[PDB]
């Protein structure tokens, strides 16, 4: 609560989002980018949370094009409860509000949507969005410049056998 | 991606000018979004951002505007690790054993009879981070094994920072802003502001080693070949700690490239080196910047850009939309020397009078050429020694040009690589009357938008990767957000298009609207003032709350 915003969409559909403060200003982006794009922020945080394989089975790929077991593994590991916890205790009000904002907006759509502009509408994946989802999407693109291209060969590291 | 901001020296209005064509994926996790944020009286924002970031990644406000491009910059470090030879799960600092952490993680599967099962995996860490294994090249034997230090996940500030850019004044404060928090993960930020100053920084997070400690750190074979790697079993090649830093052991900001200029800037990828000519940027870390020969899409902007003559908006917008095949300008003439030298062979002749009728674009109606040319540089990439005149680094702007038809030897493999991309085309379905809109598409729902643009790596500005997917080369990536802003007295105007459109869901009215436009090479206005806003005709309004 304490959550209000004002949006004007021009042509093309793009948002203008008027809020008095952080958690209102999310609470718009949110809601106006689920309207858009709910599919696809469901799918790229069941990535981000390494629960494609749940979802999907191992057969699949994230859009990243990692195979979803591997994919999951990686973000398993990348997204440790600790690393969320201690990522979101560095974040200033500000941005604590803004992510706030954000997930309730993305959830208030969630939970009129009717199918108009939601092509997933019944699928279990398509869910109510936390902050640490968030968080785990904020990660991920962190690391893509890093560990995130090596999510592969994280995943194939293991000791040597007795071979010769 | 490109960037390119302009000054008051070189502006045909004597103010700033910024032009933004990121090059990202047209799908999943990078797909851009455009919106405009106002928190009334303290911050008035638009442009347009990633999939679940409440803050703008590329804009512009009242007096600025500002883009990114990613950095040649090292952003992680690999550390190669001696191996204890009486355990390979120990490894050796200073000469002392030390054992690998072993963190599991469970997943759950969902099988062939739909029933979930958990798998456990164990993921080994070092003191620098997790293992990492490429078969044949980084392998973990009864001697080594690779460790990855990523500087980026102790980075809490990448939120804090774009929020912090979006509430920047002028590039003056831009700089301040992101020189003190020093929250860009991996990429240059450029911009221009109304007052005509254009900004270059490759002000991002870099593992930082003194300069002294480079020489014996380093994998000398694995730097060669432009790898991170450092010596994991000498505590000295721990990234060296400054108090200057806003984290440890990361570049303090004064020692990373920025070029501030009343003229221009650009990157398209490139290192920060040849940002503006006439100001080169050197004497960096080997991690941070160096002097390598810069890419197609630079070299083209650089001969736009270079010279005495006023930059209007729509020589900006134009470096985009012509769909110039860059590298054309340094094979072509040349390739058609040899294509009249061979008017006899038959295996050249439909080869040889497509690239002659090409007219050297990656426009819808650019002819068949293109694919033909496209086809014989994947195989002069692999030719030896072919340039006329190879890579000068006294003069890195005009070379490597013209093939090295001089030598029989060159003369010989070029033809035969030309024959070879020929009947590769040829083998393919296209007939030779196809154009290249015919095959580069977009799909929506059922049906297809043709592309302009072709890849980066043939020196078009207006860079699309596209893949074979079943009849067409679908569009993968590329020209994303574009945005070009100048600063007339009204306020700022910015004109451009999200090229895949709004929505990744078939079912909204914006899943293919601005696709329709990008097709037809179309910007639009992006309304940024209550004026704007007001006289859109398509104009709606919802208020929520909870
Ligand atoms: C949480 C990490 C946020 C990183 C956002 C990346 C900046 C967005 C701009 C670009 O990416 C430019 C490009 O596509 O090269």
């Amino acid at each position: 609560t304490g959550l209000a915003a004002d949006i004007r969409w021009t042509a093309y559909g793009v948002p203008h989002i008027r809020a008095k403060d952080e958690r209102g200003l999310g609470y718009g982006i949110g809601y106006a980018y689920a309207r858009d794009n709910a599919c696809l922020l469901a799918e790229e945080i069941v990535t981000a949370r390494g629960e494609r394989a749940r979802y999907f089975g191992s057969e699949g790929k994230s859009s990243a094009e990692l195979d979803n077991l591997p994919s999951d593994i990686f973000y398993a590991w990348l997204n440790q409860p600790e690393a969320l916890q201690a990522f979101w205790q560095a974040q200033t009000p500000a941005v604590r509000q803004l992510l706030e904002g954000y997930a309730a907006g993305f959830n208030r759509f969630l939970r009129e949507a009717d199918g108009k502009t939601t092509s997933c509408l019944g699928q279990p994946w398509l869910r109510a969005i936390a902050t640490d989802d968030l968080l785990r999407l904020t990660r991920r693109l962190l690391v893509e410049g890093g560990v995130g291209q090596f999510a592969d060969a994280l995943v194939a590291a293991a000791p040597p056998g007795a071979e010769k | 991606s490109n960037a390119i901001a302009v000054g008051s020296e070189r502006s045909a209005d004597g103010k700033g000018m910024l032009l933004a064509n990121p090059h990202f994926p047209w799908n999943g996790a990078m797909r851009f979004y455009q919106m405009h944020l106002t928190i009334p009286g303290r911050l008035d924002v638009m442009g347009a951002s990633l999939p679940g970031l409440p803050v703008v990644n590329i804009g512009f406000s009242r007096h600025l505007a500002w883009t990114h491009t990613v950095d040649t910059s090292s952003h992680f470090t690999l550390y190669r690790l001696a191996l204890d030879p009486k355990d390979p799960r120990r490894y050796l600092v200073d000469g002392r054993s030390l054992p690998l952490e072993e963190k599991s993680v469970a997943i759950e599967v969902r099988g062939a009879d739909g029933k979930l099962s958990r798998v456990e995996h164990k993921v080994y860490q070092s003191i620098y981070g997790p293992l990492v294994v490429w078969p044949g090249k980084l392998d973990w034997n009864r001697s080594e094994a690779y460790a990855l230090r990523d500087a980026n996940l102790e980075n809490t500030r990448v939120l804090q920072q774009w929020y912090s850019i979006n509430q920047a004044s002028d590039v003056a404060d831009l700089r301040r802003r992101v020189e003190a928090l020093q929250g860009i993960p991996w990429v240059n930020t450029l911009a221009a502001d109304e007052q005509g100053n254009a900004l270059y920084m490759n002000q991002s997070v870099v593992p930082y080693l003194k300069p002294e400690l480079i020489p014996a750190c380093a994998i000398p074979q694995l730097v060669a070949e432009g790898l991170p790697a450092l010596q994991g079993q000498d505590s000295r090649c721990a990234w060296s700690r400054d108090p200057a830093a806003a984290q440890a052991g990361i570049t303090p900001a004064a020692q990373l490239p920025v070029l501030l200029r009343r003229d221009f800037v650009q990157n398209s990828n490139d290192s920060a080196w040849l940002t503006n000519p006439a100001s080169p940027l050197q004497g960096f870390s080997p991690l941070v910047s160096q002097e390598k020969p810069i890419g197609p899409r630079a070299r083209y902007a650089l001969s736009r850009l270079q010279g005495k003559q006023p930059l209007e908006a729509k020589t900006l917008e134009e470096m985009v939309t012509a769909n110039h095949v860059f590298s054309a300008d340094q094979v072509l003439p040349d390739l058609l020397r040899l294509c009249r030298d061979n008017q006899g062979e038959k295996s050249l002749a439909r080869a040889c009078a497509a690239l002659a009728q090409w007219d050297r674009g990656a426009n819808l109606d650019s002819g068949s050429g293109f694919v033909y040319f496209q086809r014989f540089m994947q195989r002069f990439a692999e030719l030896d020694g072919a340039w006329k005149e190879p890579f000068d680094a006294q003069r890195p702007l005009d070379t490597p040009q013209g093939i090295a038809l001089d030598r029989p030897q060159v003369a010989t493999q070029v033809r035969q690589a030309l024959a070879d991309a020929a009947a590769e085309v040829e083998k393919s379905g296209i007939p030779d009357g196809a154009r290249w809109g015919d095959l580069q598409v977009s799909t929506r729902g059922q049906e297809r938008i043709a592309i302009p643009g072709g890849d980066g790596h043939f020196g078009v500005y207006n860079a699309i990767q596209s893949v074979r997917k079943g009849d067409h080369l679908e569009v993968v990536g590329g020209t994303s957000y574009i945005q070009l802003v100048t600063f007339p007295e009204e306020g700022p105007k910015a004109r451009g298009l999200l090229a895949f459109s709004q929505s990744s869901d078939p079912r909204s009215p914006h899943y293919r609207d601005q696709t329709e436009l990008f097709s037809r090479q179309q910007w639009q206005t992006l309304p940024f003032s209550d004026r704007q806003i007001d006289a859109d005709p398509q104009l709606q309004r919802l208020s929520i709350r909870e």
